[PDB]
């Protein structure tokens, strides 16, 4: 890995990997459970109102 | 009256201040209403009885 | 698949539900995942077995 | 241990330029940190090496 200039490609998908592993986790708890909590309430709303 | 009202107006944003961090750490800011929650745990029994 | 095969405008409520409870979280995912990626965007620093 | 042994007004202004500082940060790190661990509060599901 010293000569990361050497080699660009491999650096960036590392970044990447990670990048996206984190976001995974916060993207799960907040949006993701968000919507199976509130997605329900909107549904019985929207088709009561309509 | 008048004389402690700016202090005491200061004071209450203040409290606001903290009544509102509570609210993100504990409950992470999750609006909660009655008819919410009477729905959403209709639906659990719901789907039990499925 | 479900039982709203027919009926397009109420599975047209149901959809717009589903994209009006996603707009509404998007914003705050996205920002709290750049919060959360802060301390890679200094300094990702990449382990060698990644 | 530094030559403001003496001077403790010099050494009060160093000192009190420390403690601005960090009570300038203070808020931004733990509101940050409170959020990044927000996915850690939901599930902080534990692997065996853990």
């Amino acid at each position: 890995l010293t000569n990361k200039y050497y080699c660009p490609e491999v650096f960036l998908d590392a970044v990447a990997t990670k990048l996206a592993q984190t976001a995974v986790l916060f993207l799960n708890v907040e949006m993701l459970n968000d919507f199976y909590v509130r997605f329900p309430r909107e549904v019985e709303a929207k088709l009561h109102e309509h | 009256m008048s004389s402690k009202l700016n202090e005491t107006t200061e004071a209450i944003q203040r409290e606001l201040e903290e009544t509102t961090y509570q609210f993100k750490v504990q409950y992470n800011e999750q609006p909660m209403s009655a008819e919410s929650y009477l729905a959403a745990s209709l639906d659990d029994f719901k789907h039990q009885f499925h | 698949k479900s039982s709203f095969a027919k009926h397009p405008s109420a599975r047209k409520v149901i959809s717009d539900a589903a994209a009006t409870v996603l707009a509404d979280r998007s914003y705050a995912t996205s920002d709290g995942i750049e919060i959360s990626l802060k301390p890679y965007k200094f300094d990702p620093d990449i382990q060698p077995n990644e």
